């Protein structure tokens, strides 16, 4: 059975939380403190094996690290989906208002 | 078969143009 | 393509020259009344 | 339905203090928002960056919070990115960049308050249409 | 053996196998030829080649 | 799948006398990249229509 | 020295730079120094497509094709690290650049073959012990070939992967099984291979030029049909720099 | 389908697409080579011709 | 006389079955070129990448179209307003992919039709006629120029020229509505008045003349036999027609002067259609229909929709769907 | 293209039946005494 | 029955074309000055 991989992904944690490995960058606007500065770093440094690895990005201020800690519960990671990360789509996925 | 039909009707119309111009009933005064 | 271009250039020049010289050939006189 | 003192009552500061704007101030806020801001923020969106809108809920989650007069007035003097991390006066109209954004040159403190009051009042009137974009036209 | 040579040695290409009202291309009857299956050799239980 | 399997009637007469190529690039002997010039199968057809 | 207005509309913007015939030099590599390719350019000069014959037993050949999308095919401004490995081979790791071009070529008879000509995520290595890059150095490597259309692309009936309808809405009561392959869009990601053969080196400027040959798959129209095998040939140019 | 439950999302979606038409039926689309596109009844044809 | 002189005499002869003339010397070859290219492309052209995004659209009969869906497709958005003659292409195959036939056809057609208009002046002068039939034809001609040349120039691309095809034409109309709100533009409204009124006055005039034909035939014969080509006497009673129409409405609403009547018949549609043409030609530079979107607001500031806002919603549907893979940024600016 | 199989005959007769009606009427008009 | 899809058009034209030829000729004979 042929499968739409984007629809299937909506049934995983990607459908529930910000997926550090896949979600387009505008999604980081949902929470205080994430955009654009941390959003850029997080997308630039993906993929991550677990949500906690996001704290291992080099060069972070201490305030930056605390903002991440406060927001880990809003994050998830799932396997990288080629259809979501090609075409520069994490930075601009063709959706505006 | 459809392409043939459409081009056939078109060709009949161009032929018709030819007869209607050059083999018209000639206008005669009075 | 070069030959085609040169051909078309020649063809167009030929016809434009007919139009211009044609209209230069006493056009106002070519009418049924005053010439 | 009417434009009542209640509709015109908005947050003055981060601490829960409110201010009731007058109708003259409401008129003035619309006029001045059209004058200085609407070329990019018509209807509460942002044409050159659609990810950021002027909805009150979006303003509340900005850093520093922009869902009150003080936060909006300060934004108009010294605008920042959404996380508070960079100062963007050089690419966003502000009092501090009135040299390069000449329409800011004659905006008074009073005018900034009026424009901030428009930003908070309009969604109380238009609801989701404010910051909604074409979907809600 | 070239496939093209084998294909001549096939009766569906013989022009005396048609019909007056069986109309159109030869491909309309037996089909559009795709591939030679190879030469079939028949043998009985004794292993003698049969034709 | 040669022409005679496909019910072609005029194509072989064109091929018999040397028209073997199409403007679209193929030849009836199976070649790619050919330039038949004007006298392709299409040029012959157009010439007869004119 | 040429400016935009010298170049514009000539076709030269789609050409990689060339080296003089005198450029038969040698560019020393100091195994203690780090390097990069500051600019890799690939200009295709021939696209070949493997025919798909009616039977196995004859190997299909690569045949010539006609380019129909004009002078829009070169890869350029590509850059990345040039690592010196512990056997003296060099490995180029592509970082960024204009590293893809959609291209449509036409088979004899007219069948159009779109492809994403690309060296995305290229990792290419030389032979061991490259104390100098010379006219005898080669690079061979692999790259990724993502779907020619990306996930928002909508077909002529509005169907897509990350957007679009999920069915043939003009046939509301048709059985869906026979249309599964057209309705359910799939994003391919396959591997390609490339060789670069250095023909010229200016030892004094860090510049090399040569010929390349890559092999990759063409567009599969988001899973609607099988892709073809493409072989691209051309010339390349690269500038190497200490970094 | 009495007593059956489907949980696979493509299957659930397929049935949801049929539910926009009301009650869901099994059809033989083969006998007439049906094309899946709705036609009117004699009620519609009569009304059109007479109007 | 010399060859040239006799040639000129022939070109300008009032005696040729079809008038040639100097305009005709340009018109004949250009119309023939456009016609032949058009017929061949409409039958046999392969798909054309109209929007420059490698998404070729099939226009021709042999590639799966019928008379209603078929078109010669506009040239590629990658081309823009660049001049794309056959010899600019590497091959006919490239020329075809990029919509070369469209440019060839429309440039030859526009030149030829402009010469058709000149030729109408030319013959009228040869025949000792008054000269303004050619001014009436300027109205349809202006309209053709608007959709095949002015609009593409304004928008920066022949890919936004009207396609040469029936469904293509409707595509152009619908996209034009999304982008310009043409229905709300007064010049298109004057064009509607021009064509609906032209139809109306056409029927009116036909019926008024037909109603007052003088009895010259029996009940078995067509009344058309009651008129003989070239007769001197008028064939109907205009005083009777005016008598009828002046009473239908009121006396001074009706013409009793045939010259004034026929001038009105010319003028009304020609002027309305000139405004149609100028509507397209000025929306070419994005001066668009009236915009009353959210014009009516209640005491609180709630938007009270009008029929204008409902138009807007239909326009939005056209806008968001059209050329669904061609926009990457949020505004459609041409 | 999967067209309606009756399209051809519908089109053919649509043209032929009234065209032949007209031709019959034209020719017998011409053959009437000059 | 899986008949040839061109059999209907072939039969119809086979009938119609020559029959119409004879009708044209007959009617224009009748209309001649008798
Ligand atoms: C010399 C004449 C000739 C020959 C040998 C062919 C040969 C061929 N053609 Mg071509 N063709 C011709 C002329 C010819 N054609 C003409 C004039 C046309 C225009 C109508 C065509 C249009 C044409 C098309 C559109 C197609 C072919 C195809 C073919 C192939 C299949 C033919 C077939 O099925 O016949 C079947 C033949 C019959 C069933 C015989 C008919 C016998 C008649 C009806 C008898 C009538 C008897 C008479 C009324 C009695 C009167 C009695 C009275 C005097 C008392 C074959 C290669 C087919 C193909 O495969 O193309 C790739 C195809 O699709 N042809
Ligand atoms: C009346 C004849 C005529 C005219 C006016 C044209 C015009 C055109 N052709 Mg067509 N053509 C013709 C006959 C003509 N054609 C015939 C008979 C053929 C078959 C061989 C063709 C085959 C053909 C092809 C295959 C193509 C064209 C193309 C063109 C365009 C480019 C022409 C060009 O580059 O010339 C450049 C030449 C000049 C500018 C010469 C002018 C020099 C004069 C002497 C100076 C004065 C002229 C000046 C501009 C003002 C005019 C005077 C006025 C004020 C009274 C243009 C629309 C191309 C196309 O349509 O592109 C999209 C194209 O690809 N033509
Ligand atoms: C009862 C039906 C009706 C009426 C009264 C109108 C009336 C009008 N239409 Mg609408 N229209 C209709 C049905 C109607 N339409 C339908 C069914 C459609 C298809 C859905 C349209 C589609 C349509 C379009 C697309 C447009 C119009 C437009 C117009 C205007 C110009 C029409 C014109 O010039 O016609 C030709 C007729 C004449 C030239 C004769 C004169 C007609 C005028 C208007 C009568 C004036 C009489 C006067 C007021 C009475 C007092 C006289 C007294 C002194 C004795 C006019 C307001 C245009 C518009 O909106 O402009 C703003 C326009 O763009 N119509
Ligand atoms: C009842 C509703 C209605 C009505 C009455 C009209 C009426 C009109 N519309 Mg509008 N329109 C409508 C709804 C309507 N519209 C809607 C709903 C939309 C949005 C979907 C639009 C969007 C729209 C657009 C976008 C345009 C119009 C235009 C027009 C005009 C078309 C006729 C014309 O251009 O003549 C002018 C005459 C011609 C164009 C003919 C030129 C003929 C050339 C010179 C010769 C051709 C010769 C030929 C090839 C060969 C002949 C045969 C041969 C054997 C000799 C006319 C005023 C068009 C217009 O205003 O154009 C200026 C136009 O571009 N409409
Ligand atoms: C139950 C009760 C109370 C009963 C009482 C009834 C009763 C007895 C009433 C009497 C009282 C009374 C009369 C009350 C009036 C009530 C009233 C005001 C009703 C409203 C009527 C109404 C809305 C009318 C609509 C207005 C109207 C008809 C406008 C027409 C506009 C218009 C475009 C006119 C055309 C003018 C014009 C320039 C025409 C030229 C175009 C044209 C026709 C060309 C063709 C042409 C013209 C020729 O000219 C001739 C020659 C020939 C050859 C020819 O081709
Ligand atoms: C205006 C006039 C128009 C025609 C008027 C009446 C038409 C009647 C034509 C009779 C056609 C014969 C029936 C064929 C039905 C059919 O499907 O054929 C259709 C065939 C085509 O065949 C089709 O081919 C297709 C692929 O292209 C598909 O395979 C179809 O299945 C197949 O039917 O048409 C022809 O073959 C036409 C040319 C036939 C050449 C005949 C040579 C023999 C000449 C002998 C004549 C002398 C005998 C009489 C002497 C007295
Ligand atoms: C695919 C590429 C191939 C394409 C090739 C196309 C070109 C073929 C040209 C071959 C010459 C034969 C043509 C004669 C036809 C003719 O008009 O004769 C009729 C008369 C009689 O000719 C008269 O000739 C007379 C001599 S005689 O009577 O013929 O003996 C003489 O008395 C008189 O002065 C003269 O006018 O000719 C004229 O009226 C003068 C010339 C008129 C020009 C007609 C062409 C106009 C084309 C319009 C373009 C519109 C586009 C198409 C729309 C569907
Ligand atoms: C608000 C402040 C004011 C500012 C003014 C604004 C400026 C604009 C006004 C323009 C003035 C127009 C005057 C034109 C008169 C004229 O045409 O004379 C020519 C004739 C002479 O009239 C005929 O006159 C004749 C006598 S004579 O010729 O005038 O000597 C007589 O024989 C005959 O019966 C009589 O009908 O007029 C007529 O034939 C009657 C019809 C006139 C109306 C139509 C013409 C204009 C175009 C049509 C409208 C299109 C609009 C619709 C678009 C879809
Ligand atoms: C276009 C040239 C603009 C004009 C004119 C004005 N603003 Fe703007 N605004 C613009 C951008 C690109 C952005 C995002 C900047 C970033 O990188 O973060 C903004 C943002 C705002 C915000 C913050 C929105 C939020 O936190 O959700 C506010 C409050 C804001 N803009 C207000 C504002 C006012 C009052 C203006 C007129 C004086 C004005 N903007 C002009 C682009 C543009
Ligand atoms: C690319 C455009 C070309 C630019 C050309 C510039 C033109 C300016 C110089 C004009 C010189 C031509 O001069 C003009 O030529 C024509 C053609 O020979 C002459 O000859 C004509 O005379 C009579 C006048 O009734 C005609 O009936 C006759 O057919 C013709 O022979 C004109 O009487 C002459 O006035
Ligand atoms: C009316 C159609 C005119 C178009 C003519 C195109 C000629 S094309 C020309 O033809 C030569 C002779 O056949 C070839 O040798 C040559 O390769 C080819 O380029
Ligand atoms: C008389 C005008 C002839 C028009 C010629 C049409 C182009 S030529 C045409 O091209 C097709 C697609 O490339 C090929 O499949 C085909 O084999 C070839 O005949
Ligand atoms: C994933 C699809 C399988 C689930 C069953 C689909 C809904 S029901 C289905 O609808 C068809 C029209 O699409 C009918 O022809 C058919 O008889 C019927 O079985
Ligand atoms: O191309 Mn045809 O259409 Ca005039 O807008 Mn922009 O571009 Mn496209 O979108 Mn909308
Ligand atoms: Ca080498
Ligand atoms: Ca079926
Ligand atoms: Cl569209
Ligand atoms: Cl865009």
């Amino acid at each position: 059975e042929l499968v739409n991989v984007v629809d299937e992904k909506l049934g995983t944690a990607y459908g529930e939380k910000i997926d550090l490995n896949n979600t387009n960058i505008a999604a980081f606007i949902q929470y205080r403190g994430l955009y654009p500065t941390l959003a850029k770093l997080i997308v630039k440094n993906a993929p991550y094996e677990s949500v906690e690895d996001v704290l291992n990005i080099p060069g972070l201020t201490e305030r930056q690290k605390q903002i991440l800690r406060e927001n880990l519960e809003h994050f998830t990671v799932t396997e990288v989906e080629t259809a979501l990360v090609e075409g520069g789509d994490r930075y601009n996925n063709g959706l505006y208002k | 078969m459809e392409t043939i039909t459409y081009v056939f009707i078109f060709a009949c119309i161009i032929a018709l143009f030819f007869f209607a111009i050059f083999f018209r009933e000639p206008p005669r005064i009075t | 393509m070069e030959t085609l271009k040169i051909t078309v250039y020649i063809v167009v020049t030929f016809f434009v020259l007919l139009f211009v010289f044609g209209f230069l050939s006493g056009d106002p006189a070519r009418n049924p009344k005053r010439k | 339905a009417e434009l009542t003192p209640e509709v015109l009552t908005v947050p003055l500061n981060s601490e829960g203090k409110t201010i009731t704007l007058t109708e003259k101030q409401y008129l003035e806020g619309k006029r001045l928002f059209q004058y200085a801001c609407a070329s990019c923020h018509v209807g509460g969106i942002t044409k050159t960056n659609p990810s950021l809108d002027l909805r009150t809920e979006t303003l509340a989650l900005a850093t520093p919070p922009r869902d009150n007069i003080e936060g909006l007035v300060d934004y108009m003097k010294n605008p920042t990115t959404y996380d508070g991390e960079q100062e963007i006066a050089e690419v966003h109209p502000s009092l501090r960049s009135a040299d390069i954004f000449p329409k800011m040159r004659n905006l008074t403190e009073k005018d900034l308050v009026a424009i901030a009051g428009h930003i908070l009042v309009e969604p109380k009137i238009l609801g989701d249409k404010w910051g909604g974009g074409k979907v809600y036209y | 053996i070239p496939e093209k040579l084998a294909f001549y040695d096939y009766i569906g290409n013989n022009p005396a196998k048609g019909g007056l009202f069986r109309t159109g291309p030869m491909n309309k009857g037996d089909g559009i030829a795709q591939a030679w299956k190879g030469h079939a050799v028949f043998r009985n239980k004794e292993g003698e080649e049969l034709f | 799948n040669p022409m005679w399997r496909q019910g072609m009637f005029v194509l072989p007469f064109m091929a018999r006398l040397g028209v073997t190529g199409s403007w679209s690039g193929w030849s009836i002997t199976g070649e790619t990249g050919i330039d038949p010039g004007f006298w392709s199968f299409e040029g012959v057809a157009l010439a007869h229509i004119v | 020295t040429l400016t935009y207005d010298d170049i514009v509309g000539t076709g030269l913007a789609n050409k990689c730079p060339t080296l003089d015939d005198t450029a038969r030099g040698a560019y020393p590599i100091d195994s203690s120094q780090t390097y990069r390719i500051a600019r890799l350019c690939l200009q295709p000069t021939t696209f070949l497509v493997k025919e798909e014959p009616k039977n196995k037993r004859q190997e299909a050949e690569f045949v010539p094709t006609k380019l129909v999308t004009r002078e829009t095919t070169s890869l350029d401004q590509i850059q990345g690290e040039l690592k010196v490995n512990s056997d003296g081979s060099l490995t180029f790791v592509e970082e960024d650049g204009i590293d893809f071009q959609p291209v449509t070529v036409q088979m004899a008879g007219g069948e159009r073959i779109p492809l994403l000509f690309t060296v995305k995520n290229l990792v290419a290595s030389t032979q061991p012990n490259v104390t100098s890059i010379t006219t005898s150095t080669d690079f061979k490597g692999e790259f990724n070939v993502p779907s020619y259309r990306t996930a928002n692309f909508l077909d002529p009936k509005g169907r897509g992967l990350a957007s679009g309808y999920d069915s043939a809405i003009a046939l509301p009561q048709a059985k869906e099984e026979e249309l599964a392959r057209a309705n359910v869009k799939r994003f391919s990601l396959t591997k390609g291979q490339i060789s670069l053969n250095v023909a010229k080196v200016d030892g004094r400027t860090g510049e090399i030029a040569g010929t390349f040959e890559s092999e990759q798959l063409s567009d599969d129209d988001m899973g609607a049909h099988e892709p073809h095998e493409v072989k691209i040939q051309g010339v390349f140019y690269a500038s190497i720099e200490p970094a | 389908l009495n007593g059956q439950t489907f949980t696979d999302p493509p299957t659930v979606k397929s049935y949801a697409r049929k539910a926009i038409f009301g009650e869901i039926f099994e059809f033989d689309t083969e006998t007439l080579n049906s094309d899946g596109i709705f036609r009117t009844s004699p009620r519609g044809w009569f009304t059109f011709a007479h109007a | 006389a010399n060859l040239w002189e006799r040639f000129c005499n022939w070109v300008t002869s009032t005696d040729n079955r079809l008038y040639v003339g100097w305009f005709g010397v340009i018109m004949i070859p250009t119309l023939l070129a456009a016609t032949i290219c058009f017929v061949i492309a409409f039958i046999a052209a392969p798909p054309v990448d109209i929007d420059g995004i490698r998404e070729p659209v099939s226009g021709s009969l042999l590639y799966g179209n019928n008379i209603i869906t078929g078109a010669v497709v506009p040239s590629s958005n990658a081309i823009g307003l660049h001049f794309y003659p056959i010899w600019e292409a590497a091959s006919l195959d490239e020329w075809l992919y990029n919509g070369g036939p469209y440019q060839l056809i429309i440039f030859h057609f526009l030149l030829g039709a402009s010469c058709y208009m000149g030729r109408q002046w030319e013959l009228s002068y040869r025949l000792g006629m008054r000269p303004w039939i050619c001014v009436a034809y300027s109205a349809p001609l202006a309209s053709a120029f608007a959709v095949f040349l002015i609009y593409p120039i304004g928008q920066g691309s022949f890919s936004d020229g009207m396609p040469l095809g029936i469904s293509g034409t409707f595509n152009f109309m619908i996209v034009f509505q999304a982008e310009h709100n043409i229905l709300m533009h007064p010049f298109h409204q004057l064009g509607v008045a021009g064509v609906f009124g032209g139809a109306l006055f056409c029927a009116m005039h036909g019926s008024l003349v037909t109603s007052s034909l003088i009895r010259e035939t029996t009940e078995t014969e067509s009344a058309n036999y009651g008129y003989k080509f070239g007769q001197e006497e008028e064939t109907y009673n205009i005083v009777a027609a005016h008598g009828y129409f002046g009473r239908l409405i009121f006396q001074y609403a009706s013409f009793n002067n045939s010259r004034s009547l026929h001038f009105f018949l010319a003028a009304w549609p020609v002027v309305g259609v000139w405004f149609a043409a100028l509507g397209i030609s000025t929306m070419a530079f994005n001066l668009n229909g009236f915009n009353f979107n959210h014009s009516v607001i209640d005491a609180k500031g709630n938007v009270i929709n009008t029929w204008a806002d409902i138009i807007n919603r239909a326009n939005l549907g056209m806008e968001v769907m059209h050329e669904r893979n061609a926009h990457n940024f949020p505004l459609d600016l041409a | 293209m999967e067209v309606n199989q009756l399209g051809l005959i519908a089109t053919a007769l649509f043209v032929l039946v009234p065209s032949v009606f007209l031709i019959i009427l034209y020719v017998q008009t011409e053959s009437q005494q000059k």
